[PDB]
């Protein structure tokens, strides 16, 4: 049963790594929302979000 | 110019370990099993614990 399998595993693969992309930086401080609204004022904070 | 100028620079280290100086905010009770907003140490959230 290879073929069905293997449509699977293309899924969730594929949802795996989009859910990783929310781990990095793309140039920012943080990747985490809350620790830059938190540190920074909005005039700061809109240049990394 | 000439003339010298003080200087101090404050460094503070945001470790993800327990905070020893922290700010003169008061805490509140602990609440739970209910969808509440939280702040632990500067970490601010939205949910239930």
């Amino acid at each position: 049963l290879g073929k069905l399998q293997d449509v699977v595993n293309q899924n969730a693969q594929a949802l795996n790594t989009l859910v990783k992309q929310l781990s990095s930086n793309f140039g920012a401080i943080s990747s985490v929302l809350n620790d830059i609204l938190s540190r920074l004022d909005p005039p700061e904070a809109e240049v990394q979000i | 110019g000439y003339q010298p100028y003080r200087v101090v620079v404050l460094s503070f280290e945001l470790l993800h370990a327990p905070a020893t100086v922290c700010g003169p905010k008061k805490s509140t009770n602990l609440v739970k099993n209910k969808c509440v907003n939280f702040n632990f140490n500067g970490l601010t959230g939205t949910g239930v614990l």
